[PDB]
């Protein structure tokens, strides 16, 4: 027999063939090969539903779809099946590989007695065989959860969308989980603001023993009370009655100390690990993961169980003994609990050979080896016995004045030495061994100064960490969530911390006016708990879809309505004294999904008396110091302005390299702005940089109906250029002429032949659409010879074909300044060249 | 000519060499085929 596996990476496939052999085909079917409707490819809620291709209404017919340039890889799945006697569906362990497995069996066919699902929960030769030698049966109630957690992002997404088209701005977004991530996004963000930092000293101390050692201290209560200086003055009248008094070692305390390892990585643990000792944030993170598990070093990366197998066990009780020996053994193994929900048939994120040293992972980037030795650390490091430490507090006391010194020396380092800290602590130290009822000799005396920590800024991990926390979210949807809420524009990840837009304010703000059930974080959990019901088969998918929707739809023709009626407020002007260019008027402050901006009341005015004049911002970035360790972001927040009418910071956004405007936390809810002629730095367009050849200023890339052109940031100056196929730019077309007669080839447009000093080039009539752009030939050049400006002429002139018979191409010659004519074999350069010198085109090697 | 009595050697300082040179040159093109123009 023949038996035929699919998987879905190719690599995958690789690694799966090193264990399968020559009985088994093993076929890569790259990534979901069937799916929902995208693309345009009562009669509204028709449109609606064709769109969305589920009809909640019609009981949830879904109208699957399969994908342009997937249909090359169905047919030839759909041969090898035709071909193979046994079909194995050899997707990952998560749902995700149960919908994927799903779609392949209902396109195939034949689903009773043809199709074997295979689990396997690491690509090794034993897990592997254990996984053929049994395979499962699909399982469908894993499909349907996925399926139901589908429609339900599609039908809010798509539902809500135009609705907030409508009320707030066009090109927003919405979706289940994600909206609920921006609002936590946006509440901590709230909380910072509204922060307002106290001040307070401290003062630290310098001691050395009679036996001549030395030791540092820091002070903390005055007249039995706390010791909390609040000004300077305060603080110098302290170190001076503290330097007149007299020192005595009044308290001498100790203890032993023992530290365990951390549990072995679930999915979010590797996460936050990943961010705090190596940077990695999500996306790398996963992808990582995601190659190290199909290169087969470690398990499946998607888990929240911290449980391991007695394989695994064994195999690190092993190494230790070998390795460590028997006093990091311990005497039995280190059990680890996960929550009472998590999928303890999953096994933890571990490696799947011990003696793979991270230095041996050949075929991994850097980066990945990097990950897997976080992993291999974590993995030995949980199952060795504790750390020891010993520990030693002092107290010493003068006059009204009592200050503390606490140390820790380490005297068994078991787990610590596989896995050691990043930097030493403040108690990290070795306080000398002075005696109970000791003296000292006393050295001089440093204050410090403090301002209060705000909250800190979410990192992507500390979200994954908060999501984690409440249950918003699986260890599937970790990395979509912290992406798609970068991705739709309402929140900006920033020294590697969390921002929010004003829009994503903005969003949220209405968000939970009209749809509070949809966001509070208890709905949300307890849809993704019936979700996990489903997956149990405790629950049916259908049933729970039709109470989801029957209670969204309430909530939307509710908030459809008339702000009057009680619908979603419209996005609220707030004014401001400024002349508009073009009449003069005051100007207030608007927000976008583009960003924010300065508008004039006239675009609120009929076409007679309407002003579409604009001016647009930069914010100013917060540039948190590295150096400055904990104080960086306190530091931030204490740069900013403070609003007048309300306690709220105040964020700054520049409009004119004289001027600078800072607007309130709570903009449009608050109203205050300020105007400095203080001004700082605002930023213009973007794109690929390029330098205008008629001023030197900066030039740009910009999008609309004659092209993806480049144009310069000088308001006096509008030299534009052009992309094109083979350079980064292409300066204005300095003889322009349309041909009919040459289709393009990746659309259904024509070319037209542009001219700058990058050389000579075809474009398509509907550029920033189409976009496409090549050199012409010879041929064409040829063909087109009578349209052809005086000028261009001699390049028709110019020899068609190479000695080889291969066609040719003009170029420019940057070092020379002229066209020449150049062929190609499977698109690169044959070596040959041509040149024109003076009325005799002449021609050689390159 | 100039009518020297002796010649002298030495070390070239920077601004030297850059107060000896008209310009500076920044890219690798010779010269024009299509016009024998540099
Ligand atoms: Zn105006
Ligand atoms: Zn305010
Ligand atoms: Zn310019």
């Amino acid at each position: 027999g023949k038996a035929l596996v699919i998987v879905e990476s190719p690599a995958k496939a690789k690694t799966i063939n090193k264990y399968l052999g020559s009985d088994y085909v093993v076929k890569s079917s790259v990534g979901h090969i069937r799916d929902l409707p995208t693309s345009g490819s009562k009669d509204e809620r028709g449109a609606l539903v064709n769109r969305m291709g589920v009809d909640p209404w019609h009981n949830w017919e879904a109208h699957y779809e399969v994908l342009p340039g997937k249909e090359k890889v169905v047919s030839e799945l759909k041969q090898l099946a035709e071909k193979a006697d046994h079909i194995y569906l050899a997707t990952d362990l998560d749902r995700e590989g149960e919908a994927i497995a799903w779609h392949l069996r209902e396109v195939i066919g034949g689903d009773d007695a043809r199709y074997s699902r295979v689990v396997f929960n690491e690509i090794t030769k034993n897990a592997i065989r254990q996984a053929f030698n049994k395979p499962g049966e699909l399982n469908i109630d894993r499909v349907n959860a996925q399926q139901a957690r589908r429609f339900m992002d599609r039908v809010v997404g798509y539902m809500v969308s135009p609705l907030l088209w409508k009320k707030i701005a066009r090109g927003l977004s919405a979706g289940r989980v994600q909206s609920v991530a921006v609002r936590l996004v946006v509440e901590r963000e709230r909380e910072i603001k509204a922060f307002v930092p106290e001040e307070f000293w401290e003062v630290d101390a310098s001691t050395t023993t009679p036996s001549g050692e030395a030791l540092a201290l820091q002070v903390t209560h005055q007249n039995d009370k706390p010791f909390r200086p609040v000004n300077k003055e305060q603080t110098q009248a302290a170190v001076s009655l503290l330097e007149k008094a007299r020192y005595s070692v009044l308290e001498r305390e100790d203890k032993p100390t023992t530290s365990k390892p951390g549990a072995p990585f679930i999915t979010s643990t590797l996460q936050q690990a990943a961010s705090t000792r190596l940077g990695f944030g999500v996306k790398k993170t996963m992808m990582m993961a995601q190659r190290l598990y199909e290169a087969g070093y470690i398990t499946y990366m998607r888990t929240d169980s911290t449980n391991l197998s007695q394989d695994a066990v064994n195999m690190v009780r092993g190494y230790i003994s070998d390795n460590f020996g028997k006093k990091y053994l311990p005497e039995s193994p280190n059990q680890y609990a996960s929550k009472e929900n998590s999928q303890e048939a999953h096994e933890a994120i571990r490696p799947s050979d011990v003696n793979v040293m991270a230095e041996s992972l050949k075929d991994m980037e850097a980066d990945a080896q990097k990950l897997y030795q976080l992993i291999w650390r974590q993995f030995v490091a949980c199952q060795m016995t504790p750390a020891k430490y010993d520990s030693t507090t002092l107290t010493v006391g003068a006059g009204d004045f009592r200050l503390k010194a606490r140390g820790r020396i380490l005297r068994f380092d078991g787990w610590t030495k596989v896995m050691p800290a990043l930097r030493k602590g403040d108690e990290d130290r070795i306080l000398p061994a002075v005696n109970k009822g000791d003296a000292l000799t006393l050295v001089e005396l440093t204050p410090a100064q403090h301002f209060t920590k705000p909250p800190a800024r979410f990192s992507e991990a500390s979200l994954v960490k908060e999501l984690e926390k409440r249950g918003i979210g699986r260890p599937s949807t970790y990395a979509s969530i912290i992406s798609t809420i970068q991705d739709r524009g309402y929140v900006r990840v920033e020294n590697r911390r969390f921002y929010a837009e004003k829009m994503g304010e903005i969003v949220t703000d209405r968000l939970e006016e009209n749809f509070r059930e949809l966001m509070n974080y208890d709905f949300t959990a307890q849809m993704e708990n019936s979700l996990d019901q489903v997956a149990n088969h405790e629950a049916e998918w259908k049933a729970v879809l039709d109470h989801f929707f029957s209670d969204f739809t309430q909530q939307l023709d509710k908030a459809e309505k008339d702000p009057e009626e009680g619908g979603m407020r419209p996005n609220q002007m707030v004014l401001t004294s400024i002349d508009c260019p073009t009449c003069g008027r005051k100007m207030g402050i608007r927000t976008a999904s583009t960003g924010v901006f300065l508008g004039c009341s006239g675009y609120a005015l009929p076409p007679k008396e309407r002003c579409k004049t604009t001016i647009n911002l930069v914010p100013e970035n917060e540039v948190l110091n590295v150096l400055e360790g904990e104080d960086a972001e306190t530091n931030a927040l204490r740069a900013k302005r403070r609003c007048p009418k309300c306690g709220t910071a105040m964020d700054s956004y520049l409009i004119d390299p004289k001027r600078k405007l800072h607007v309130c936390g709570n903009n449009p809810t608050c109203d205050g702005y300020e105007i400095e002629e203080g001004e700082f730095r605002i930023k213009g367009y973007d794109g690929p940089i390029v330098e205008c050849e008629k001023c030197g200023s900066e030039m740009h890339l910009k999008m609309g109906r004659f092209g993806k052109y480049m144009a310069c940031t000088n308001e006096e100056c509008k030299n534009t250029r052009k992309i094109l196929r083979n350079g980064e730019v292409a300066p204005p077309k300095e003889d322009p002429v349309p041909l009919p007669e040459l289709p393009c080839e990746k659309s259904d447009a024509y070319f037209v032949l542009r001219d700058g000093a990058a050389g000579v080039f075809l474009a398509a009539n509907t550029f920033p659409k189409s976009r496409e752009t090549r050199a012409p030939l010879v041929e064409e050049l040829y063909r087109f010879r009578d349209r052809l400006p005086e000028k261009l002429r001699y390049l028709a002139d110019a020899p068609q074909q190479d000695p080889e018979g291969n066609k040719t191409m003009v170029r420019f010659s940057r070092k020379t300044k002229q066209q020449y004519v150049s062929s190609e074999k499977d698109g690169k350069a044959t070596g040959w060249s041509a040149f024109y010198v003076d009325g005799k085109w002449v021609e050689g090697k390159k | 000519t100039e009518e020297f009595d002796a010649i002298k050697i030495a070390l070239a300082s920077p601004d030297m060499i850059r107060s000896w040179s008209f310009g500076e040159v920044k890219k690798p093109e010779t010269i024009n085929y299509r016009t024998f123009k540099p």
